[PDB]
RNA sequence: GAAUUUGGACAAACUUGGUCAUUUAGAGGAACUAAUUUCCGUAGGUGAACCUGCGGAAGGAUCAUUA
RNA sequence: ACCCACUCGGCACCUUACGAGAAAUCAAAGUCUUUGGGUUCUGGGGGGAGUAUGGUCGCAAGGCUGAAACUUAAAGGAAUUG
RNA sequence: GCGGUAAUUCCAGCUCCAAUAGCGUAUAUUAAAGUUGUUGCAGUUAAAAAGCUCGUAGUUGAACUUUGGGCCCGGUUGGCCG
RNA sequence: GGAUAGUGGCCUACCAUGGUUUCAACGGGUAACGGGGAAUAAGGGUUCGAUUCCGGAGAGGGAGCCUGAGAAACGGCUACCACAUCCAAGGAAGGCAGCAGGCGCGCAAAUUACCCAAUCCUAAUUCAGGGAGGUAGUGACAAUAAAUAACGAUACAGGGCCC
RNA sequence: UAUCUGGUUGAUCCUGCCAGUAGUCAUAUGCUUGUCUCAAAGAUUAAGCCAUGCAUGUCUAAGUAUAAGCAAUUUAUACAGU
């Protein structure tokens, strides 16, 4: 009742707003500050050939004023366990190589920085740098920082030496523009500033990044507790939201795996309650989820209506061809009119509109995947994803900024890939719950920025969703929003309006960015890159209609409407096809009637008024089929 | 989702830029980048 | 800190933007006297309307008073001596019926054109801002200058900067050397 | 002439009660949104547009007869 | 008691339109852009709402006082016309 | 408000305009606003005259009290007078 | 009477019952330091003024005090509260709302630069000193002026029209 | 430097607000950005916390120097210049 709640001083009183901000403003930086619990990751990465990125770190490290340029010899290690004393930081340092791209695009995947070498003299690279810069920026950055490291800044140019800056500066904000300038390490405050900046300032956080737990391993050994497998020990520190036994846990270019149990420095093993390394697979578990659909070739009239090194390159220029005349006729299939055109269009079924109609989800189908039974469907992806987290939330054992040896199954067949944690970077990436099993995703692609060359449907694309890489040929898809969830499927790819790819990959459970591309093994860099994209969602009942569409031409008008030419040859082609409706190009509908065929003629009925030298032109549809997807290493 | 935008209302101390149902406010910058520049492709856009 | 140096604007936009007569009868005036922005118009209309306003209160004002007979004939014989108001028209009632075009009548730019030797009025004023032309031992490169009546009888050509002498300049320099003199070898 | 020491004003501050307002995790609850004649005042009544009693207003459509 | 004339005060009609007004109409709603005789109260788009809350008076019914967040491009007055 | 389809408003290409080293948007404020009213509003019917009267503070409050005539002195303006 | 540098309920003792108010006390609020000013330009106003000058107040929060002519002084001290630093753990030490820097915060703000040469200030003092102040850096806060083209010939269409 | 124009209707005249317009030494932001003169700049939220460096010292013929400091000793182991 009492409902004054006016005139009030204490408003100073709400002051206390601004210790609970403050509070949680020092107990976000607990992580990161200490010579006790804490790190940062910082890569620094030359967007020229040049530099020799060692001579960033000395630069870098002029300005600690400790005994911290005695690590950084001419003796390579790669990954450095700095403190700093001026700053009560401890930072890691990782550089990788320029040859693996990979490596690279692997690095920024795991830093909290990523410090930019660029070059007065050699201007950045087109084809290599600025597909770094780029990549890196679509994978996701957490923070970022540019550097002039010439001498040449200043030898080249008493030429009013700054100008070069606004070259860089100008061209650096081109990218991400929430950075004004761009700092010099030729002189002293300048690199203090980037030391400072290292040190204190705090990285962002990644979404997919930080709602899994993840270490970057320290030191990696083998332990024989098997004929085969084993045990692996991983020490390292904890920086994601955390770890549980019952998880699985993933490794780049090694693939998902099983960890066994997890040390702190209280130990846990991993119980009953512990995932597996396969798909929802259960090889009887299909059979109690039957189905109804059936089109089968009862009827045989009555489409399914229900009525209301150079032979690649000739293949290069065959797709080029196959989507330069798919853009002008799409979807027109063109019939030889020497063979029937009923065992063609067996299964299409035709429909007066994709987005009214409604298709029961599934048929017996049976060109789909057999295990499309073995997948996990979902509700609410939102219903199930933050439940996901709220749980991992809830049962993370493994606190953030806590060391720990981790115990991992793990065979003998793999440690021959494996590489000391030291002139590379073995990171050991955490899962969720169903995060390693089999449903029908959707993407997002998107073309790069250069690139325009055509990009089949089915044609294999590998995909860097997050951490994991699959190689997947795709089924792509315009963006639209119908209500039964079917939409048409596309031959080629737009050249620029962004599309939906869908595939069958396991799930993501954070939505991450991802970057598709095609290797390119005898090309330039290991890779040329296609498009970038983000995980949309995980949707089982996401259909995509394939369109074929039947073209005719009209002969003599006035009379009824219309007859045929091109569209049918045999009067067994009527029964198929006449319920089905049939538009043109601002135009008429429905329903044409037979005649003759014995040359090629039907005389069509319609709805409407206008007719010239025009076309005239039905559909039908089919479902396309999702296909499994493999790991690529 | 996620992301670090900056709002601004529409234009008419709040309500409407005309059909729409309770909604006043525009975004002018995403991650700092500038929604405009974006828009007319002058800049990029960084993840977070 | 030290005293805040002032300063104050002088161009007065107009109060309605898109106004057909205004619009057009404006760039008029960049036609003839060579204008680079409707602005160099505005300057003009906000020294006029304080000489309006300065009048204007003086009307107010009865004669045989000391405040209108002191500051209007300041006022009168300032604008007497710059040229925008004729001679036989010192009143101060006169003063209102002033307009634009005779400011702008003896912009510098326009002198040097109405005085001869800058055959345009677009060439004037790259005369002026190419430093060539002067009014006296001084040079002048900045066109809206209100040549005062009496440093008429001095506009010329500088004494440096050729068309005023001693030297051909650049062009001149590599035509009749580096084309000329290249003829020999 | 140091430590120390009695009383005094000046007094920060503490501890208990009661009381008020406010952030704060917060088990739960309660709900919450999205897949015709016109009246006024007043009293009573019905699932409901409503009906009835008393007083008031037109914000409502006076032709004839008076010699 | 009438009838006639005149006058003071009252209730009204009726007629002009001199002025007023958006108009209907008005001896005042006139003498207010040629914008000042004296004074009291009220309103400042429409809903939210005469509601919520607080006092306050009432045995009670209720009266007095009386917001805001919010939402909206109209809501309203006079008059003519098939 | 334009576009259920021969888009003056959507998308581009030309072309044009306006401002010009400046231009555009948000928010506030002033003008516009005689929608704050002293100058200067409105209250029959559009929002608004309080149910009427008394009545204190407040605000405002009839007229009237040496007027005129002589008389020189006495500075300015204007002039044939120059 | 005490106290004060000094009048004074400033404070003590005794005595009296007063003092302010709808000409709005008192209480509440102020995203309120006050002015000189600023913005808007018919007049009349309205809105703003932390911000270069004057005046006040404060130096994390309150309190107390030394020394001095002048401090309730914080680039002085003492205690308590709240913070927080080094520690060998016994103790020791501190307040950028000076300057430059940070960190948070935010829609929102630059250099850990050069110098006492001006301006003036301080001392026993022309000399020493002064992030008072100045100079440069950054700076599309705001202002002022104003480059991105001027002129010929030839030729086609003119509008004139030279006599 | 004394100005308004679109929106309520079949069409009208109105009350009326909404929107447009211009200024801002009022801040922010977006896109651009060649010259000169001039120049604000952690006020708004957080009188929130601060690493380091620096901001307060001071001498003449003229208070006191056995520096076991320096210089020429040079007028003088009374001192006596600095």
């Amino acid at each position: 009742p009492d409902k004054q709640v006016s005139k009030l001083q204490r408003k100073n009183k709400a002051k206390q707003l601004r210790a609970q901000r403050i509070l949680d403003s020092i107990e976000n930086r607990k992580l990161f500050e200490g010579k006790n619990g804490a790190a940062k990751i910082i890569t620094i990465v030359p967007l020229v050939n040049d530099l020799d990125p060692l001579d960033i770190l000395y630069k870098l490290l002029k300005c600690a004023d400790d005994e911290g340029i005695m690590v950084q010899e001419v003796d390579s290690k790669r990954i450095f366990n700095v403190h700093i004393k001026k700053f009560k930081s401890n930072l890691k340092i990782i550089i990788p190589d320029m040859t693996n791209f990979l490596n690279i695009l692997d690095c920024a995947k795991v830093a909290d920085f990523v410090v930019f070498g660029l070059s007065g003299v050699q201007e950045v690279d087109e084809e290599f740098g600025e597909q770094i810069i780029r990549a890196l920026e679509l994978q996701g950055i957490a923070s970022y920082i540019g550097v002039i490291s010439n001498l040449s800044a200043v030898h080249e140019k008493e030429k009013f030496q700054l100008d070069v800056k606004q070259s860089l500066e100008s061209y650096f904000k081109h990218f991400f523009p929430s950075e004004e300038r761009v700092y010099n390490l030729e002189k002293n405050s300048d690199a203090l500033n980037v030391l400072r900046t290292l040190c204190q300032r705090l990285p962002r956080s990644i979404n997919w990044r930080d709602n899994r737990g993840y270490v970057v391993a320290d030191f990696v050994d083998f332990v024989e507790t098997s004929p085969d497998s084993g045990d692996l020990v991983i020490e390292g520190t904890v920086r994601g939201i955390g770890f549980n036994a019952n998880r699985l846990v993933h490794i780049p270019d090694f693939g998902d795996f099983q960890l066994n149990k997890i040390e702190k420095i209280t130990v846990f093993e991993s119980n009953m309650n512990r995932d597996t390394l396969d798909e929802y697979a259960p090889e009887g578990t299909e059979d109690w989820s039957d189905y109804d659909e059936d089109f089968e070739y009862d009827g045989l009239t009555t489409a399914r209506y229900d009525d209301h090194p150079e032979e690649e390159e000739r293949q290069l220029r065959e797709f080029r061809d196959m989507e330069k005349e798919d853009r002008e006729f799409p979807d027109e299939i063109e019939l030889e009119p020497s063979e029937s055109a009923i065992e063609r269009l067996k299964r299409y079924r035709g429909l007066k509109n994709l987005y009214n109609c409604d298709w029961q989800v599934d048929e017996k189908d049976p060109s789909s995947p057999a295990e499309w039974k073995r997948l996990l469907r979902i509700g609410n992806y939102k219903n199930t994803k933050n439940r996901i987290i709220k749980e991992t939330k809830n049962e993370a054992q493994a606190i953030a900024g806590d060391r720990i040896r981790m115990f991992i199954r793990f065979p003998k067949f793999l440690l021959e890939k494996i590489q000391d944690p030291k002139q590379l970077l073995f990171a050991v990436y955490g899962l969720l719950l169903h995060e390693h099993k089999n449903a029908v995703v959707n993407f997002s692609l998107q073309r790069w920025e250069q690139y325009d060359k055509p990009v089949p449907s089915q044609e294999p694309i590998v995909v860097q969703y997050g951490v994991r890489r699959y190689t997947i040929q795709p089924l792509f898809s315009q963006g639209s929003n119908s209500p039964n969830n079917v939409h048409k499927y596309e031959r080629f790819l737009h050249p620029d309006t962004v599309s939906v790819a869908t595939c069958i990959a396991p799930v993501d459970f954070t939505q991450s960015p991802a970057i598709f591309f095609k290797p390119s093994p005898t090309d330039a860099k290991n890779i040329e890159l296609i498009g970038h994209g983000t995980f949309l969602n995980a949707d089982h009942s996401r259909i995509l209609a394939k369109r074929a569409i039947l073209t005719g031409h009209p002969f003599r008008f006035h009379k009824t409407v219309v007859t045929v030419r091109y569209m049918f040859f045999r009067p067994e082609d009527v029964e198929w096809f006449k319920s089905i409706p049939l538009f043109t190009k601002s135009g008429r509908s429905g329903f044409i009637k037979e005649s003759l065929g014995t040359h090629g003629y039907f005389k069509a009925t319609f709805d409407g008024k206008l007719s010239a030298q025009d076309v005239v032109a039905m559909s039908l549809y089919k479902r396309m089929w999702p296909m499994p997807s493999l790991p690529w290493n | 989702e996620n992301d670090e935008v900056l709002l601004a209302g529409f234009g008419r101390k709040g309500k409407a830029k005309g059909d729409i149902p309770g909604v006043r406010f525009k975004v002018v910058k995403v991650s700092g980048v500038s929604l405009l520049a974006l828009w007319k492709e002058k800049k990029e856009k960084p993840r977070s | 800190p030290r005293a805040p140096r002032t300063y104050s604007k002088t161009y007065s936009t107009p109060k309605r933007p898109y106004e057909s007569s205004r619009l057009d009868a404006e760039l008029k005036l960049a036609g003839e006297f060579g204008l680079k922005n409707k602005k160099e118009i505005y300057r003009i209309s906000f020294q006029l309307s304080k000489i309006r306003r300065a009048a204007r209160d003086l009307l107010t004002r009865d004669e045989k008073d000391p405040k209108r007979l002191f500051e209007g004939n300041a006022l009168i014989r300032r604008l007497v001596r710059v040229g925008v108001l004729s001679e036989d028209k010192k009143k101060l009632d006169y003063v209102l019926a002033l307009k634009v075009e005779d400011f702008l009548e003896r912009r510098l730019q326009t002198q040097v054109y109405k005085l001869g030797l800058a055959k345009s009025v677009h060439h004037a004023r790259v005369l002026i801002t190419q430093r060539h032309i002067a009014v006296g031992k001084q040079i002048v490169n900045i066109p809206s200058f209100m040549v005062r009546l009496d440093s008429e009888k001095h506009i010329d050509f500088a004494p440096t900067s050729p068309f005023g002498g001693a030297r051909p300049g650049r062009v001149a320099r590599r035509n009749a050397a580096r084309k000329a003199e290249a003829s020999g070898e």
